[PDB]
């Protein structure tokens, strides 16, 4: 396939306007889209709230298991087999998707509090896993955080990430920790050679930068939680956190399985505003071999908006999933955003950690999108790729995420 | 695309009494950019935070606010551009929608002393508010 | 209608740390007592504000937030009924619709004394907050 | 076998302070003072005491023990995972306890009397002594020891456990203690072998005989020594005192023992005339005899009649406690956290040392910092020589004082910043 | 820093009724140095205590006071600098604080002789005694 800098790539685009569900009514915005796709089989996530996307905000949570199949398209198609609500959606705080096994598996913190992760612990709130396939009734099964063993002394956690990933008997998931006191060290972020703000010192920079914007007391960490178990029986439950190496506040990321390595993503919502992304080394310290990327970022607005690089007391971002299509010529795809504050203009991107090598607008008017995540897979012998875009294509009325289809060029320049 | 609000103790858009008011459509363009080194060097160090109406009036700030934009460096030309869509790239979402109300303001002291001084400031002695109602005329 | 809930600092529903919380369908009755006069003569003086979650979290009131119901007389057991309505008789409309979340609290200190207390209070010493995701 | 071995300057350490072990009092009337740390086998036990408006060592109402784990971060340099923390259960009648890692678990023997002065005025069949032991999982169990089936080598009157750690060797712990004894049984050939000015008041054979003697009771003499504990896993107590040797007598004080190095290290403070570094690695047992150094630049600061670098005989009380830990046993080098002050105790500085001479240092903080006692451990860490070193501190003013906790590395190259 | 006090009986700064009444703030440094040898050979031999206001009072101390320094050599200048932090690194802690009362006296007699003379002294027939308030 295409390995080279070109312009006019033929990634053979389509929308899928099949799977996901269309809301009857016009008030409701469905936002925060979650897939994730293994073995042919594919879980897809997201929340439903009333003149508000927020997703503790949500009076549902649609749970979608389905299947990759071919329809003689010379392209994969998405047959959705199983749709169900999730019992405590007004309470979720999070949820991660998995498909293990050729099932779906949906991994969620439960709360009575939406801000339970500025003033609680843990202890005060509940995490499940509903699972389920095309014949079985889904089935929700409470986590016994009491019998945890953790690495370190973390006071809360969230679910956190676009996915998680089956190994065995052993899921492992993305989470975001909370701890109430400074254990982290910043090598990498005291390291750079930027202007000195004239209030604190970059070592005080960095530090800060770990804390939560909204309880000054408090600091967000990301980490894995690995959930092995007999049959849903006998769980053992470890919860290890992610390495000191090149630390960024805590964000959501993302476990995939792909071309044989596992792939953790950190979305980039502090001051170092490239692609935060690695596949893992080892698991105890979580280190992922983090990439050197000079040309993917993501738009934000404040004092870090795209390519910005310098440390800064920085929060906010966008989620941008990347896919890896071809290890040892470091070719990656990512729906990455082009527009440097404003969350706007979706364009499928394929990079090396140098350079882009091309990319295309998703649509060709001006579009909103808050998010996006891709999944790539070999079909029919060559690499093909779905995404979901958190969209806002009809500005003021309703809000509907987006799938898209397309295969990697065969061939450089061809249109 | 809007006009764009330079944001200084020199600025004639801020009324005395009603503040900046603006009025515009979903999809416009608008730039709030913070002053670059001015020529008299008076260090403008400003800490902006998206807020409630009550509290705007007030002119307090709790720990829940997020801090919007803050014009750290004095020589670099820190902005902030704004598209009037649903979907916005900041935590905690902020949906601007339509037929809302959208209000910015600072509680910061003029130096950088009390750069994160939440109690009063400039909100009240220069009224310096930025309120969006989004909508026709 | 609902099972009242007794407001005062002698009452389990209020769990250690999550509230009170109720889920409440719209149309139902739900009485909130501010108590008699108890038996120890131990007078119980709040005031009720209707606030919202992000200062609820906080456990402070500007002076925007209107003062719900004060629990003046001990003698007197004044009461508080509400029915989740759309309209109702309150100042500051206070629509209930549905899917939403409804924080009350109390800033005051125990006694008279911190009657208007503001800063903090039983919001979070004992935590009495009725939380209502309708 | 890779770091700096030569004088040079500027030294880069790659210190970094740990905040997050020593647990932060909400009220400011509490004194955390004299912390103990003692590693091993990637195990700690810290120890510290908490008191009202007042930081002496048995006026605290509460007593802190800490066991934890030294764990990898991905850092490239060690951290402090606390594992557990608990209260003395006798915290208030604690005179002193003394930290030993042993087997990856944690072990603190402490003295409990009802008399805070019980070493003026009683003797130790008057009070009790407790071994306290826990990990991370296993609840904190404390057993009294059997003084009465105890052996000892000499006419002691009293004892205390005191010193800033000790040492498992197999099935017997060696434990640093301080004995009292009502009658002068020793002999003082170095110190009357000083070449000093006579004082007008008494001679050098008096001088050194009473400057044994216990400041605050002019008829008991205060011992440097060891406890030898032998057991059954906790059942039919062997237990032993011996006293230190003869040669070269100091005041009794709180000392050090610690595994390094395939060596085992003896600190003892220098609390009277002789004020330059008191340290040497065990010979023998009985007699206690530390091999001692000949040290000629590291001393400590003291008001009054000793101050730092006095080295002639003179009765004199007072001092600071600086433990010390060696980096290399071919090229007698050590490291310690000093105080870099004639007769003040602030300044702190990191300080890797001959026996001869000063190779680097480095200071903790550039402000002035109040400190009255340091504590270092050194280890092998990613095949290079890391330390850790525990600071009583009082950096705010007066209030909330609270000890620090620092880590850094031996440099691997000479003069780097 | 504090300015630093000459302890000599041929020293003005001790009020001849109030003693020597210093207001130091907390993190002062503050001298006290016994003297060299005095011009005039007059060998002035002093002992210090610290002490407690109603024994200063009283001019007598126990043997519970502990000699905070002695001015045992009359060529050396022998001193005792203060640093009004908690932490000192004298027997018995001496907590400094804040918005508390330090006595020191010294209630011996002019020469060696009474030396150790602990029962009167100085303390009242020359008043040579530093107090120090420390706070307003
Ligand atoms: C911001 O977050 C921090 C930590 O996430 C919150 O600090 C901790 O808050 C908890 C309660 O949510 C406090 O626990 C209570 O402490 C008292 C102390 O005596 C104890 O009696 C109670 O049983 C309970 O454990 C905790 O103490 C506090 N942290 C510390 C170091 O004390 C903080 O409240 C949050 N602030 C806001 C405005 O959200
Ligand atoms: C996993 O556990 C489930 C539930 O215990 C097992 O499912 C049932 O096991 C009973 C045995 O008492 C059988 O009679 C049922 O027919 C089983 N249900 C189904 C749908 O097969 C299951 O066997 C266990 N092992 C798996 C799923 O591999
Ligand atoms: C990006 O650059 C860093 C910095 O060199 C690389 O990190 C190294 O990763 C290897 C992997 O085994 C380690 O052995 C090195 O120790 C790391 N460097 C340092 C300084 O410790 C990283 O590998 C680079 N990215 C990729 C994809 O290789
Ligand atoms: C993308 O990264 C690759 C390495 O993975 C770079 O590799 C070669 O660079 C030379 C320099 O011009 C090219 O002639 C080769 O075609 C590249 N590929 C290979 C397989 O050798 C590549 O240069 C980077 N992209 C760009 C635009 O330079
Ligand atoms: C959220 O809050 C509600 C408040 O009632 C909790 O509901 C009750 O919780 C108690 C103890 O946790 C149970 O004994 C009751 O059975 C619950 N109510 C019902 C109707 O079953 C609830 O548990 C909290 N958490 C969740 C996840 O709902
Ligand atoms: C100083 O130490 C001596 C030696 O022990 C004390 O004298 C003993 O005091 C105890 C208790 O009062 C008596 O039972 C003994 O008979 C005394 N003599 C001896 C030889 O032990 C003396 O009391 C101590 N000074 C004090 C406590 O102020
Ligand atoms: C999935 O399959 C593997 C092997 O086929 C098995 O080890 C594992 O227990 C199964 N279940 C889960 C939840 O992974
Ligand atoms: C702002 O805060 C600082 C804090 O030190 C204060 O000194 C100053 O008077 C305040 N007001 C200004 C700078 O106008
Ligand atoms: C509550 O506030 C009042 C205000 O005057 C105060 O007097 C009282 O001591 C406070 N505490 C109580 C009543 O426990
Ligand atoms: C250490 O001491 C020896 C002799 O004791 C001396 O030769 C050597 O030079 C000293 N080390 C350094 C670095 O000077
Ligand atoms: C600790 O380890 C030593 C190793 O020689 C062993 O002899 C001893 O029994 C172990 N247990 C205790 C309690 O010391
Ligand atoms: C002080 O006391 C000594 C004690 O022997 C005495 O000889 C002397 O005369 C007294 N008076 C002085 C030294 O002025």
């Amino acid at each position: 396939f295409c390995k080279s800098v070109s312009k006019d790539p033929d990634f053979r685009l389509k929308q899928i306007d099949y799977v996901i569900p269309v809301q009857q009514d016009r008030s409701i915005c469905m936002n925060n889209p979650l897939l994730d796709i293994s073995d042919g089989f594919f879980t897809y996530i997201h929340y439903e709230g009333i003149n508000s996307c927020k997703k503790s905000d949500s009076f549902k949570v649609l749970l979608s298991h389905g299947e990759i199949v071919d329809r003689g398209d010379y392209r994969p198609s998405l047959y959705l087999l199983s749709s169900h609500y999730h019992p405590y959606s007004m309470q979720v705080i999070n949820c991660v998707p998995v498909t293990c096994n050729q099932s779906s598996f949906v991994f969620c913190h439960i709360s009575n509090n939406t801000k339970t992760l500025d003033n609680s612990d843990y202890s005060s709130d509940e995490y499940y896993i509903t699972y389920f396939n095309g014949i079985d009734r889904p089935k929700t099964k409470k986590i016994p955080i009491n019998n945890m063993t953790a690495d370190n002394r973390y006071i809360h956690f969230t679910f956190s990430g676009g996915g998680g990933v089956c190994l065995g008997e052993e899921f492992i998931i993305p989470v975001t920790t909370v701890i109430n006191t400074d254990v982290f060290t910043h090598d990498y972020c005291e390291s750079f050679n930027c202007s000195v703000q004239t209030g604190k010192s970059l070592k005080e920079i960095c530090s800060e930068s770990l804390r939560s914007p909204t309880n000054s007391s408090r600091y967000n960490l990301n980490g894995i939680m690995i959930i092995s178990q007999n049959n849903m029986t006998d769980f053992k439950i470890q919860l290890n956190g992610i390495t000191y190496n090149k630390l960024s506040f805590g964000s959501p990321g993302r476990l995939s399985k792909t071309l044989g390595q596992v792939l953790y993503y950190q979305s980039s919502m502090s001051w170092d505003t490239y692609l935060k992304a690695g596949f893992v080394e080892k698991w105890k310290p979580f280190t992922p071999n983090w990439m050197n990327n000079t040309v993917i970022s993501r738009p934000n607005q404040g004092n870090c908006p795209r390519y910005h690089k310098c440390p800064e007391i920085c929060y906010g971002g966008t989620y941008n999933d990347i896919a890896p299509l071809d290890l040892g010529k470091d070719m990656y795809v990512s729906v990455i955003l082009d527009s440097d504050q404003l969350a706007e203009n979706p364009e499928i991107t394929v990079f090396n950690s140098t350079t882009i090598l091309y990319k295309e607008r998703v649509s060709k008017d001006e579009l909103n999108t808050r998010s996006t995540t891709t999944s790539c897979f070999l079909f029919l012998d060559e690499p093909w790729c779905i995404s979901v875009l958190e969209t806002n294509r009809f500005n003021g009325k309703s809000i509907r995420p987006e799938i898209y289809s397309y295969k990697i060029p065969k061939y450089c320049g061809t249109k | 695309n809007l006009e764009p609000v330079s944001w200084s103790s020199l600025n004639p858009k801020f009324l005395s009494g009603k503040g900046l008011v603006i009025y515009p459509k979903i999809g416009d363009k608008l730039d709030i950019i913070c002053p670059r080194a001015e020529a008299g060097r008076p260090y403008e160090y400003y800490k902006l935070y998206l807020v409630r109406p009550e509290q705007a009036a007030a002119c307090s700030t709790v720990l829940d606010p997020n801090v919007l934009v803050t014009c750290n460096r004095p020589e670099q030309e820190i902005r902030f551009t704004i598209k009037f869509q649903e979907f916005s790239p900041n935590y905690m979402g902020l949906e601007f929608k339509k037929h809302h109300d959208y209000y910015i303001t600072s509680t910061s002291n003029g130096s950088l002393e009390g750069l994160e001084n939440r109690e009063g400031g400039v909100c009240r002695t220069r009224t310096m508010k930025i309120i969006m109602k989004v909508g026709q005329d």
